[PDB]
């Protein structure tokens, strides 16, 4: 839908496996 | 298996008790998704239907339900006729429920087996029962029906007509009724009776419902046969205005919205003065919403321009952009942004600070209350200040100019989504880096104590926004912003994507510190490797910001202790692959930067040589080492450029950024080859003319702006010295060495892809499997393959080709060049090939798959695949091939 | 030749220093003179991980195959000949390996701990594809390594499975009955650990059954995917290892008490594969083993029905089966759900669709069931305890139904077996 | 009530012969196994010559029923292949057999031997085991100076129920409980027995205790292929025989009871 | 053999503008013009190209499927024009 920035490297909510597993490795 | 399923299947049909059976026919498509070969498939719709035939209701609407489910699989029914003889003997059953589960059975079927007369019969005498549930099951098969056969639907045309002109007909099967019309759209005079008849349905049945639903279906159908769209716009228009009930109005709203989206085009400069004329004259608000909803997506469009100085328009969005309500003005505002953007009159000028200035009052209004409303119109706000920067770029500076006023009172979320607006703006336009810089840095500060959700969000895009602004170093400040960290983060995610922005934006030195913290914190070592070699890198990167120009010992120092880190983190990035998400893109990235930081030093090190290693007494030639060096220079530097090339065709799914990035890294490569060559090896036979259209040189970032001037200022300057001088002069090695330099003071910018994967796929590449063959029986191959996919297939490029290519070699030379072009058409392709292998020897067989994109594009992206195949004669004909070999 | 070679590129580079990682990667480029590659990676040297774990790990754990063959023949060469003469760069390499593993010994700290998992995959790839036939000095520190105690970070559950799944890979590296007391008294301190398991329990549990069923080539795939690494095994040693831990380390008492201490599968589905704790469970639960040694399962069981997620996940209803089915047997059975519980579940806080869809279809197998197998109660009227008709007063049975009709696709069979149960016990809602 | 689960532990798996162990399972479906190795694994053998000369010492009959005798690479034809009665063909057509030739003549003063290297195939992967690339061929038949020896010969594919050509198999080594725990064999003297290789007891004992309770459950093979197939592959073709013999009896079962019901 | 029949609507000289190209598994697309003789005019504007067509090959390790495909040819130069259609073959051995 609508976004303000359209190259936007934090739009991603739920990410790729690399990501997902580095987030959660990480959020804490 | 798949015999054994639809066996058990049949057992728990026979079962005699309701519940197996039903159990039994629900569980049938479940075993179509997972065996689906034709034979089963027509096997076990046969027993279907015989189970459908002579069984209780409750079966048959379970029945009905598989149908409904597996409507796919229906395309592969052979025995239709049967199929179908079966199914239909139940509409002669005195039971109502039984005919009105048959109707909705052929409504199912209606894709396979339309054009059946029969069935189109049963639908037409069913139409006119008295059942309900037999008269709505018809109504539902017509439906269908008419969506599927031509015949049918002119057959039915006319007895819905009079059906609703009928006066037996209740309201609420009337109702039901009118929508099968909307599956008139096979023929011009179908189409056009069928639009007689929805006008007398509106004039002769004005209740609410009825014209709603009956110029909702005219919409459609006229949205359908395109013939028919100017005059349903007039017609929903008419009714805007007119029709005083609000039901009414917002059909008409929505409606003309669906056809605005489709065809916007059609719309001409009437029905575009009427609809504002409307608008201007409504007191109610929801209605000026709605229809300004669909002015603005008008406005979105060339309908804009097939509109066109002041007019109702205008007004209207001049009027409008200041409403109380906040939808309203930004819709409104929308508008405004769209026209300004659009044309370039004189008039104009005048409307655009009109544009900025109601911009600004939307900040002003969206920013504070944090409603999921204020979001949506903050959105819409925000994305036309983007807009109307990049496309009237002289209107910047007082955007961002109430930008920064505004980000000081504004909340977490609102800062979060100007700060996103602000980066795009300074990403589109370099020119005010250090002030605002400042101002943000101030902002800075506060954002340890503003809460406790949003901080880690909010505390991102500012240092995102800061790094866009920052164009050079800083000490003190990347002290302020890691102190910042350290008090109010402690987490790290924040840290990390604060520095993969830092590496984007090319702040490598401060990226160095955060990465070299989150060495500790990381639990898994392939993570470990990665944030190593990241920091690795940054560092390498902040190695080559100490170059100076017209230094070029300095140049090779800084070069070579950029190699040193840059060799450490590319070792590291190795060690961080793993089966699972090998890190391909990275790997050859990194190694592409090794090769080319090692191509300039081996260069700069040549241009020393030339006065490090003056000539023999030789009497080009009499310079034969720096001549032969320069050659292996160039040499290198093309393999260079042709190495990002094949890197290019190999990320295919990159985003756009990523692929200009290393299409700049190719460009480099070929610019500093191309000089060599114009300056040393062929300056008399490179008479070509940088008659280039730089004007349109659009680019998407700093960093490729750096770019684009970079090469700008080495090809003058090679330009201006095509033939001055004799190819081995000192100025020469300054002009190259001074390129290389300028070249490697931008800094790297790492892209979105080498960070972070998305749209993958990949190709299985199934084909037929030390594999031995007669000679003269030929080999015959099949190759098949299916598309995966990560999520959504379709995100950055879509693919409509694979141009498997086929080569073969002797004594594992290229016999069998061939290749097959073939759409996969359910995302799994399948094509055969045909190999001669005549010598006697080991063939090995080498099959390539690369992909032809929409636009023509093709990426070397599947898979390598080779398989080893044995040649050899029968001994009958080995034996008389000895016998008359002498 | 090829020493006089080595040692001319390594005096080439000692008098080029900034070039000498150039020429160690035209090395690994050209898969020519490993030796040379080692040597200038030792010769470096001359703050955290160090740079050669770094190049020998990429080296032998990257996806470039020819390369790792090629220094896995390196390695296996340096290891035959010579009988330890220490000349070759092969033993420097050791010798620094060494180092590092003795710097990192002490529990393990937070800041050490990644370097160590780090350490232990390098010692993985070396011992597996390279063939290095250690030390016994090197072993004995590396099972100093492996048995030592991390503070129980994530860091330290990934050092703790891979230390455990070097154990299962290596035990060949044991060879002692002393370092086999030090491992066993290890994995008591294991089990006896908690915070670990909130991951490292699954595992172990999923070893604990692959054991108890002697499928080893199941925990031949289990180790490799955990390592990241295929790995020739011989299982023989892994069949000694399988008699010390199915006698004193895995009874059935303590696996099925620390099975039902183990973390349900979060959202798990047809999407997530593999084996899982509901397989576990599932196979414990068909051998009886919770009502044999008296174990809770009602509550596991619960949690994860409650944690479901949109696609059903093939072992749920079988497992629901078995339960129930457990449910039911005269002398001792295991416990049903609390009517609690369902009537909070299925309250007008928030639960999957597919956790409302199960625990419909438990209350009603359940019942079925009831009335199935009545024929032999042998036990009190509260024995069996039917659930009350106030609670089936305020299940949405068609509501439900017809969400489940809704999102057939997902579910499987499981759509299949609520038309069964509600055609056979509520023909009144198939009209 | 239902199936077994019978595991499988190979422990010889040489270019000749395969040894291998079969736990949980029943002696008779070990049994049938070991019977479906000897005849019901198809192979192709000739089974039709053709002499148009033959002036060798030994008859027609002897020299055909020599040929037959001699083993083919039946790997991976015996798949594709089909039986010649099964086949429409009203000659030997290749979708159903494979052609051999001989014509040897002996024209020299010293003895020819008539090897099976003369046996001429019209195919290549099908050919005489010994022509396969050390080990000398079979002899058809030696011939002095004079003799000669022509013929066309098909090879059909056929299992060892026919004719004892067509067995796969040399010696099929099948034995279970080799400590004699279930005393299905009574030694009146067992200390004078020989230990079988597969005995798990000490040299103290002769027998082990009996098991009332124990039932035949490890079954221990030693299949010896004559080099026609892979001894793998004779074992996997002859699973798939047994399981495609009981599918054909079900189908025919399941068609007399829809006939009786 | 292969007995071709097509339905040609609204091409003024078919007999001298459209060829019969079929395409085995590799490079070799092998291109046939057909007599005017077979070239019908049942009615007008369309056409009936009534074509026996010839193949061959050697032996196939198995079947596989050749595209034969209606062309059209320009004064030379040519474009396709129908759907190409696949036929399985089956080179069998002598
Ligand atoms: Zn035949």
């Amino acid at each position: 839908d609508v976004s303000v920035w359209e190259e936007n490297w934090e739009d991603d909510i739920v990410q790729d496996d690399f990501n997902q597993q580095l987030r959660l490795e990480m959020f804490r | 298996d798949a015999n054994s399923a639809l066996m058990e299947l049949d057992k728990g049909l026979r079962s005699g008790k309701l519940g197996e059976q039903c159990e039994a026919v629900v569980r049938f498509p479940r075993l179509f998704q997972k065996y689906p070969f034709p034979i089963l498939i027509n096997s076990a719709f046969l027993k279907l239907a015989d189970v459908f035939r002579v069984g209780n209701n409750f079966l048959r609407l379970c029945v009905l339900k598989v149908t409904q489910q597996s409507e796919k699989h229906l395309e592969k029914i052979l025995n239709v006729d049967e199929f179908v003889k079966r199914i239909f003997s139940v509409i002669h059953s005195n039971d109502p429920v039984a005919r009105a589960i048959t109707l909705r059975m052929l409504g199912s079927l209606a894709s396979i087996i339309p054009e059946r007369k029969n069935a189109h019969h049963s639908i037409r005498q069913s139409l006119d029962s008295h059942d309900n549930v037999e008269v709505e099951a018809a109504v539902f098969a017509a439906a269908n029906f008419s969506a599927q056969s031509k015949d049918f639907a002119v057959g039915i045309c006319n007895k819905i007509s009079e059906m609703i002109q009928g006066l037996a007909t209740p309201v609420d099967l009337k109702l039901k009724l009118i929508p099968i019309l909307q599956h008139m759209h096979h023929d011009a005079i179908l189409a056009s009776s069928a639009r007689q008849l929805l006008q007398q349905l509106v004039t002769s049945y004005p209740s609410t419902k009825m014209v709603i639903v009956s110029l909702h279906t005219f919409t459609l159908l006229a949205a359908s046969s395109l013939v028919d769209t100017p005059k349903q716009i007039q017609l929903l228009l008419q009714y805007l205005k007119n029709d005083p009930r609000k039901a009414v109005k917002r059909l008409a709203i929505q409606d003309l919205k669906l056809l605005a989206n489709k065809t916007p085009h059609t719309w001409s400069r009437e029905n575009i003065q009427a609809l504002c004329e409307c608008a201007l004259q409504t007191p109610y608000d929801s209605l000026k919403l709605g229809m300004l909803s669909v002015l603005s997506t008008l406005s979105g469009t060339i309908a804009i321009k097939h509109y066109f100085r002041s007019s109702d328009l205008v007004k209207l969005a001049q009027e409008c952009c200041y409403h109380n309500n906040r939808g309203i003005a930004a819709h409104g505002v929308r508008v405004l942004t769209n026209i300004t953007v659009s044309c370039q009159e004189k008039d104009l000028l005048a409307l655009e600070q009109d544009a900025v200035f109601g911009l600004e009052s939307l900040l002003v209004l969206c920013s504070q209350d944090d409603s999921p409303g204020a979001q949506a119109t903050l959105k819409i706000a925000l994305n036309c200040m983007v807009k109307l920067a990049k496309g009237r770029p002289h209107l910047s500076q007082s955007v961002v100019e109430t930008l920064l006023t505004q980000l000081h009172s504004a909340q977490d979320a609102a800062r979060i989504l100007m700060c996103h607006c602000l980066a795009a703006i300074a990403m589109q336009l370099p020119v005010l880096g250090d002030g605002m810089l400042g101002d943000l840095m101030e902002l800075y500060k506060v954002i340890g104590r503003s809460a406790t959700d949003k901080q880690q969000e909010l505390l991102v895009s500012l240092a995102t926004v800061i790094f866009v602004a920052s164009q050079k170093a800083l000490s003190v400040e990347s002290k302020a912003v890691i102190k910042q960290q350290l008090e109010s983060v402690s987490n790290g995610w924040t840290v990390y994507r604060i520095a993969r922005q830092a590496s984007r934006m090319g702040n490598h030195d401060m990226a160095k510190e955060l990465y070299q913290s989150l060495l500790t914190q990381v639990a898994s070592e392939h993570f470990y490797f990665w944030l190593n070699s990241l920091k690795e890198f940054s560092h390498a990167e902040q190695c080559l910001t100490g170059l100076q120009e017209e230094n070029y010992s300095s140049a090779l120092s800084c070069i070579a202790e950029s190699l040193k880190f840059y060799h450490k983190g590319i070792a590291s990035l190795t060690a961080a692959s793993t089966p699972l998400n090998p890190l391909s893109f990275q790997c050859e990235f990194v190694k592409l930067r090794i090769d080319l930081l090692q191509a300039f030093s081996q260069l700069i090190c040549t241009c020393n040589s030339l006065k490090t290693s003056p000539p023999p007494a030789i009497a080009l030639q009499r310079c034969g080492r720096i001549s032969n060096q320069m050659k292996q220079s160039m040499e290198e530097f093309r393999s260079l450029a042709s190495r990002y090339g094949d890197l290019y065709q190999a990320s295919f799914d990159a985003d756009s950024a990523t692929l200009r990035n290393v299409e700049l890294q190719q460009q480099s490569c070929l610019l500093i080859s191309h000089a060599i060559e114009a300056l040393i090896l062929d300056p008399e036979s490179a008479s070509f003319q940088e008659y280039g259209s730089t004007g349109t040189a659009h680019a998407d970032s700093e960093y490729e702006r750096r770019m684009m001037s970079v090469y700008n200022h080495v090809l003058e300057e090679v330009e201006s010295l095509n033939r001055k001088y004799t190819p081995v002069s000192y100025m020469h090695t300054a002009c190259l060495c001074n390129a290389i330099i300028a070249l490697l003071k931008v800094p790297l910018s790492f892209q979105r892809y080498f960070f972070q994967k998305l749209q993958s796929t990949s190709i299985k590449l199934a084909l037929s499997p030390p594999i031995a063959v007669q000679n003269n029986q030929q080999l015959a191959l099949k190759v098949e393959g299916v598309v995966q996919h990560g999520s959504k297939p379709g995100l950055f490029r879509k693919i409509q080709s694979v141009c498997l290519n086929v080569s073969s070699t002797l004594q594992s030379n290229m016999t069998n060049e061939m290749e097959q072009r073939v759409e996969p058409h359910n995302d799994y392709f399948s094509t055969q090939f045909l190999l001669n292998f005549a010598i006697l020897g080991t063939h090995n067989i080498t099959v390539e798959s690369s992909v032809k994109d929409a636009n023509g594009i093709v990426w070397k992206t599947g898979p390598r695949t080779t398989i080893f195949v044995k040649s050899l004669e029968d001994p009958y004909s080995q034996q008389i091939r000895l016998q008359q070999q002498q | 030749g090829g020493r006089r070679r080595t040692d001319a590129l390594r005096f080439l580079c000692k008098m080029n220093p900034s070039q000498a990682l150039k020429v160690r990667g035209m090395v690994v480029e050209e898969c020519h003179l490993p030796g040379l590659g080692v040597a200038l990676t030792l010769d470096h040297t001359k703050d955290g991980v160090s740079d050669l774990v770094c190049f020998v790990s990429g080296l032998l754990l990257g996806t470039n195959a020819k390369v790792r063959t090629w220094f896995g023949t390196f390695i296996r060469n340096g290891q035959q000949r010579k009988r330890e003469t220490s000349s070759s760069v092969l033993w420097q390499m050791r010798r620094q390996l060494l180092l590092e593993l003795m710097g990192i010994l002490p529990g393990l700290k937070e800041e050490h701990v990644v370097k160590a998992s780090a350490l232990l995959r390098l010692y993985c790839a070396l011992m597996g594809i390279a063939g290095l036939k250690p030390t016994e000095e090197e072993a004995e520190q590396l099972l100093q390594l492996m048995t030592s105690r991390p503070p129980a970070t994530p860091a330290g559950v990934r050092f703790v499975s891979l230390s455990f799944c070097m154990l299962l890979a290596f035990s060949t590296l044991v060879s002692t009955p002393e370092q086999e007391q030090l491992m066993v008294v290890w994995l008591s301190w294991m089990i006896k650990e908690e915070a670990y398991f909130e991951s490292f329990g699954e595992m172990l549990l999923l070893v604990a059954m692959y054991f108890h069923s002697n499928q080893l080539s199941a925990i031949i795939d289990l180790v490799c995917s955990t390592l990241g690494m295929k790995i020739v095994i011989k299982p023989s040693s892994l069949s000694r290892m399988k008699t010390i831990f199915t006698q004193e380390i895995f009874t059935e008492q303590v696996v099925t008490a620390h099975a039902v201490r183990v973390p349900v599968t979060s959202n798990l589905s047809a999407n997530i594969t593999g084996f899982l704790p509901i397989h576990c469970i599932y196979q414990l639960l068909r051998s009886r083993s919770f009502t044999k040694h008296k174990v809770s399962i009602k509550d596991w069981i619960y949690r994860q029905l409650c944690e479901t997620s949109t696609p059903l996940h093939p072992q749920l209803l079988p497992l629901i089966d078995v339960y129930i089915n457990s449910i039911l047997t005269p002398a001792s059975k295991s416990n049903p759900e609390a009517t609690n519980q369902p009537v909070t579940e299925q309250e007008i806080q928030r639960f999957s669709i597919t956790a409302q869809l199960l625990v419909l279809y438990y209350i009603l197998s359940y019942e079925e069931a009831l009335l199935a197998n009545t024929k032999t109660l042998a036990a009190m009227q509260r024995k069996p305890k039917s659930y009350s008709s106030s609670l089936m007063d305020q299940i949405p049975i068609k509501f439900l139904i017809r969400q489940a009709q809704g999102l057939q696709q997902e579910l499987g069979g499981l759509h299949s077996a609520l038309l069964r149960l509600l055609a056979t016990n509520y023909p009144h809602l198939c009209i | 009530p239902y199936a077994n689960q019978p595991t499988v532990r190979i422990t010889e798996l040489t270019d000749e012969n395969v040894k291998f162990i079969i736990e949980n399972t029943d002696l008779a479906v070990a049994n049938s196994i070991r019977r479906v190795f000897i005849a019901e694994v198809p192979i192709i053998a000739i089974d039709w010559v053709q002499i148009d000369a033959n002036s060798s010492v030994l008859h027609d009959e002897f020299i055909a029923h020599r040929l037959g005798l001699i083993p083919l690479t039946s790997d991976d034809i015996v798949d594709k292949l089909q039986y010649s009665r099964d086949c429409t063909c009203e000659e030997f057509c290749p979708e159903c057999s494979v052609e051999f030739t001989l014509d040897v003549r002996c024209n020299e003063d010293q003895t020819r031997h008539v090897t099976s290297r003369d046996l001429i195939s019209n195919s290549p992967r099908v050919i005489p085991v010994t022509s396969r690339n050390e080990q000398d061929d079979i002899l058809i038949v030696k011939l002095r100076k004079g003799q000669e020896l022509r013929l066309r010969a098909y090879a059909k594919k056929g299992f060892g129920k026919e004719h004892a050509k067509w067995n796969p198999t040399a010696g099929v080594a099948f034995e279970y409980d080799p400590d004699n725990a279930l005393r299905h064999t009574v030694y009146p003297k067992p200390e004078e027995w020989p230990k079988s290789e597969y005995s798990e007891l000490d040299e103290d004992e002769s027998q082990a205790p009996y098991d009332p309770n124990g039932k035949p459950e490890r079954f221990y093979y030693n299949v010896e292929s004559c080099g026609s197939l892979r001894p793998e592959t004779i074992v996997l073709s002859a699973l798939s025989g047994l399981k495609k013999k009981l599918s054909d009896l079900q189908t025919q079962l399941s068609h007399e009871i829809q006939s009786d019901v | 053999a292969l007995d071709v029949d097509a339905t040609l609507e609204h091409v003024q000289d078919p007999q001298n503008t459209v060829k019969v190209q079929v395409l085995y598994p590799d490079g070799q697309a092998q291109m046939i013009h057909p007599k005017p003789a077979d070239f019908r005019n049942p009615g007008p504007g369309r056409h009936r190209l009534i074509t026996q067509v010839y193949l061959s090959h050697t032996a196939w390790t198995e079947a596989c499927q050749v595209e034969v495909r209606l062309l059209l040819a320009y004064n030379e130069g040519t474009i396709p024009f129908s759907k190409p259609v696949k036929v399985y073959i089956m080179p069998k051995p002598a």
